[PDB]
């Protein structure tokens, strides 16, 4: 359910998915920062670019832009499923040390 | 008809009608500060 | 006026930690050693009780 | 009077238009020869030249400007970015003395 | 109270009655709104009450009296229609039109109105008819884009029944974007930005500035009463203390250093900060302490 | 290098996490669980009732501060949002009481409510925990001793957050409200009361989010260190040991022995708040190096009574979890 947050931006790609700004609505730095961290993390990326381009911290324009052959919704997907991962494990190691 | 005179220097009330001055009970005290009234103003708690 | 219940940089509960320092710099404690025994750690609520002015004393000297 | 009043004055001749403050520092701080980067500070990059209205083309990601056991973004070239419209400029003689003294002028 | 006090500050007695809050406060650029004395004030602090306001302002009813007729008995609107008892015109008075200590009158509602026949009977043997139907109503109204409270309602009253209508309009305009603070320093900087508390430095204790400054302020005024200032409020709070800087005398700057070691930090009171936007450490230290913020009219 | 930044006199250097999979010719963890879920670990420290810190360790800076800036104000809970007017004869008044008690922290758990839509007092059906504050101050009538102090002259001379009684919604009545709904604090000043004075109000607690208005906060120390790890090279053994143990934190650096010199090295390199005088003794500084550490980002949450910490902690990492699959679809 991404139909008003994930406004992808490819009008003159040079590569087919090349200036692949997710406008991602109602956003802040925290998710912001972490998927830029995830998304930069692998080696067909070379911007994870989040910049807020507004005043009022809504929109994070992360301007992805893969190594031209992908799509970047494929490394944008990858980024938010390893976070999931992440942040899942990270609370099954944390909650079950509660007990220390 | 109402009672809304209190007086900061006569703690009581007489909303005594025109062309009475102000005078606080047995006094001058033309300094009445008007009540309150019961109106459930809201406010924005920021 | 009144006591900041919270310190406006740290997010600390103040208003609670008044009428303790009138009980406890009547033990005679350094006002340094008043806000140690009740929790302030910080610059903040050092601020936020050592800088403010009990005015609502004096001013309901006279508030009716 | 809104494109050629600004930066061209006949008073003068000189621009009245400039970095006022900190973005002078701030940019000199990134020209410093010390300054090296990040490929993860693509980032701030991104505030110019992929950045808000009216900007966003690519850009051309200057290249890997260190090969060592650390490759590293030298400061200037992270300044000196846009990517489109290529262009052309020169320039000399900033606020230093002569000599390849510490260089911090003859840009 | 101002933290960093002069023995002159003592002899008014007005450090009793201190004129600015006194702020958390760094040194430090964020971002282009700083520039030419600009403040990046954060929320979460205006919102946990930096720095309020209570702006009264004053509506005096006048309420005259004439040789020949009279106000004196023509008090009390309250036509009383369906809408808003009546309308927004007689809106929000009360049962005798003149009051309403507490209720957020509006935007050119009536703080108070009075039938005004002042002449209407011609001093001479003119019209007879004019006996007080012939009132053009005076309306007093006025405000600004805002909501006021009405909090204090006076008949003040003297000796021939002038009836003033005293009234206590406050509108507490807390700040925004454009307000204005002074320093103790002639430095009179300007709210640029107002950033949420979560992307302001933390140092590691977990102190986030109320104020910002960027240190282009001092090194073309030179105003050094300032980074002094900033010694002996931190000096002065983590030893419990309540320092002097006087003129030509106070407290110089080895023994604040030291009191500044003695509870964990510099000499020179430069914290370790880390940078909430991004969240790691900045890469050259960040000045803090209590400043004493002065909050101005205008 | 790689992960132990470095704190010179001057400023701190090695502070970007430059490890990215082709921003270093070591080698660059396309990075995921294996080599994540065993280096990763969360320690605990001391648990206790509103005060809660702990030492993750294999992060990088960005989840970290992600975890921060949730735990602020990035996650809901119950404080007041709106306050209903009834005979407000007190003194200074109407805005800053109703931001006091706009501070107050309520004690209900925010996780068996929702947000309010514009309802019927805005709304009245699932959300408004609704409070009533009705204190009246006179004269203590037996006062013999006259001229006394105000705690003895008057009643309830002030207005704690222990009057503020709760109305029940027929709602919530046989849930919550057994005794875990008053306010966490009995004791706060809110305003103080003279003969004569009353104060009658209605208290909607309303959820919300510290964006919205930072009364949200449950957190106050959401805010770190990373971890000192304070090296020591070919030691100052002897007397030196009483500078480098007036230089750091008092328990940072043991002082053991004299006949076998020994500047005992590093006791507990997590105590010290970096005072660091040890750039000025000009013949030490040249011996340690310091280090904070980037592994163990060291946490140490405290609440302000509305939850836990614990609980405060995983609500946080739980948003994280909502944020990310919220755009994953």
């Amino acid at each position: 359910g991404e139909r008003k947050t994930a406004l992808e931006m490819v009008q003159a790609a040079g590569t087919d998915r090349h200036c692949v700004t997710f406008v991602l609505h109602e956003e802040d730095h925290t998710l912001g920062n972490s998927l830029r961290y995830m998304i930069m993390k692998n080696p067909e990326v070379e911007f994870c670019g989040y910049t807020t381009t507004h005043p009022s911290e809504s929109k994070i324009n992360l301007r992805i832009q893969t190594r031209g052959t992908l799509p970047a919704v494929e490394p944008f997907q990858r980024g938010l499923n390893e976070l999931m991962n992440v942040c899942q494990h990270v609370l099954d190691k944390f909650e079950a040390s509660i007990k220390d | 008809q109402p009672m809304i005179y209190i007086c900061g220097e006569c703690h009581t009330e007489n909303e005594i009608k025109s062309r009475d001055p102000i005078r606080c009970r047995e006094c001058g005290y033309r300094i009445m500060y008007k009540k309150r009234t019961k109106r459930l103003v809201v406010f924005d708690a920021r | 006026m009144i006591i900041p219940v919270r310190c406006f940089t740290c997010g600390k509960i103040v208003g609670n930690k008044w009428e303790a320092y009138l009980g406890l710099l009547q033990a005679e404690y350094t006002e340094g050693d008043a806000l140690d025994a009740l929790g302030l750690k910080r610059y903040c609520c050092r601020r936020m009780l050592l800088a403010h002015v009990d005015l609502i004393e004096k001013l309901l000297n006279y508030a009716p | 009077m809104g494109t050629k009043a600004n930066l061209v004055t006949p008073r003068n001749g000189e621009p009245l238009i400039a970095a006022i403050q900190d973005f002078l520092t701030g940019a000199y701080l990134l020209t410093l020869k010390d300054t090296f980067f990040d490929r993860a500070k693509a980032c701030q990059i991104i505030a110019s030249i992929l950045v808000g209205k009216d900007e966003k083309i690519k850009v051309r990601l200057p290249p890997p400007t260190i090969l060592k056991p650390v490759t590293l973004w030298t400061g200037k070239q992270i300044f000196s970015v846009i990517l489109r419209p290529s262009d052309d400029n020169p320039v000399r003689a900033n606020l230093r003395t002569k000599g390849l003294c510490a260089n911090d002028s003859y840009v | 109270k101002p933290m960093v006090k002069t023995k002159t500050i003592e002899l008014i007695e007005f450090e009793k009655l201190p004129a600015g809050q006194n702020a958390t406060v760094a040194v430090m650029s964020y971002s282009g709104y700083d520039i030419e004395d600009a403040l990046v004030l954060n929320k979460a602090s205006l919102d946990r009450g930096f720095g309020r306001c209570l702006v009264y302002k004053n509506a005096k009813c006048t309420l005259k009296r004439y040789t020949n007729q009279t106000f004196d008995k023509v008090m009390g609107p309250m036509l009383d229609a369906a809408t808003r008892k009546p309308i927004w015109r007689h809106e929000i008075l009360d049962a005798d039109g003149i009051c309403s200590p507490g209720e957020k009158v509006e935007n050119k509602q009536v703080l108070v109105n009075k039938s005004m026949p002042t002449v209407t009977q011609i001093p001479l043997e003119g019209s007879n008819v004019p006996q007080q139907p012939q009132y053009k109503d005076v309306p007093i109204t006025y405000k600004g884009a805002t909501d006021s409270y009405i909090e204090k309602v006076m008949i003040s009253s003297n000796a021939e029944d002038a009836f003033l209508i005293k009234m206590l309009l406050r509108q507490t305009r807390r700040p925004e974007i454009g307000d204005k603070f002074s320093s103790r320093h002639g430095q009179k900087g300007v709210c640029g930005l107002i950033v949420p508390q979560e992307d302001m430095p933390f140092c590691d204790s977990g102190i986030c500035p109320d104020i910002i400054m960027n240190p282009h302020g001092f090194p073309s005024r030179m105003t050094v009463g300032k980074l002094i200032e900033l010694l002996a409020g931190k000096a002065g709070v983590l030893d419990g203390r309540f320092h002097y800087g006087t003129a030509f005398g106070g407290s110089k700057v080895k023994d604040v250093c030291e009191d500044l070691v003695r509870h964990g930090y510099n000499y020179l009171g430069k914290d370790y900060v880390t940078s909430g936007i991004t969240g790691e450490p900045l890469e050259a230290y960040i000045y803090f302490g209590p400043v004493y913020y002065q909050k101005l009219k205008h | 290098m790689r992960s132990r930044v470095v704190l010179g006199e001057f400023g701190v250097r090695n502070v970007h996490t430059t490890d990215f999979p082709g921003n270093y010719s070591g080698y660059d963890d396309a990075w995921d669980q294996d080599r994540f879920e065993k280096n990763f670990r969360v320690d605990v420290v001391h648990m206790d009732e509103n005060s809660l810190e702990f030492d993750m360790v294999g992060i990088d800076a960005a989840i970290a501060n992600a975890f921060r800036r949730i735990l602020l104000a990035e996650v809901p809970t119950m404080a007041v949002e709106k306050v209903l007017v009834y005979n407000n004869t007190s003194i200074v008044q109407d805005e800053i009481l109703a931001h006091r008690l706009g501070l107050i922290p309520i004690h209900a758990d925010p996780r068996l409510f929702e947000y309010r839509n514009q309802g019927d007092e805005e709304g009245t059906e699932i959300d408004t925990l609704q409070f009533r504050l009705q204190v009246r101050c006179t004269r203590n009538p037996h006062a013999a001793k006259d001229s006394s102090d105000p705690n003895e002259l008057y009643v309830n001379h002030k207005v704690y957050t222990r009057h503020m009684t709760w109305i029940p919604l027929g709602n919530q009545a046989d849930l919550f409200p057994e005794g875990t709904i008053r306010p966490v604090h009995d004791d706060i000043l809110i305003a103080q009361l003279r003969p004569g004075q009353e104060i009658d109000l209605l208290m909607h607690c309303v959820k919300g989010i510290g964006k919205d208005h930072a009364k949200f906060s449950p957190v106050a120390t959401a805010s770190y260190r990373l971890l000192p790890d304070i090296t020591l090279l070919e030691p100052v053994e002897g007397e030196a040991a009483e500078e480098l143990s007036r230089c750091f934190s008092p328990g940072v650096i043991e002082v053991q022995e004299v006949q076998g010199k020994k500047v005992a090295r590093v006791a507990n390199p997590r105590l010290d708040t970096f005072s660091r005088e040890i750039f000025r003794n000009e013949k030490l500084k040249k011996v340690v190096r310091l280090a904070r550490v980037r592994d163990h980002y060291i946490f140490s949450v405290e609440s302000t009574g509305v939850l836990p910490p614990d609980v405060l902690v995983s609500e946080a990492i739980k948003v994280l979890m909502g944020k990310c699959r919220r755009f994953l679809d």
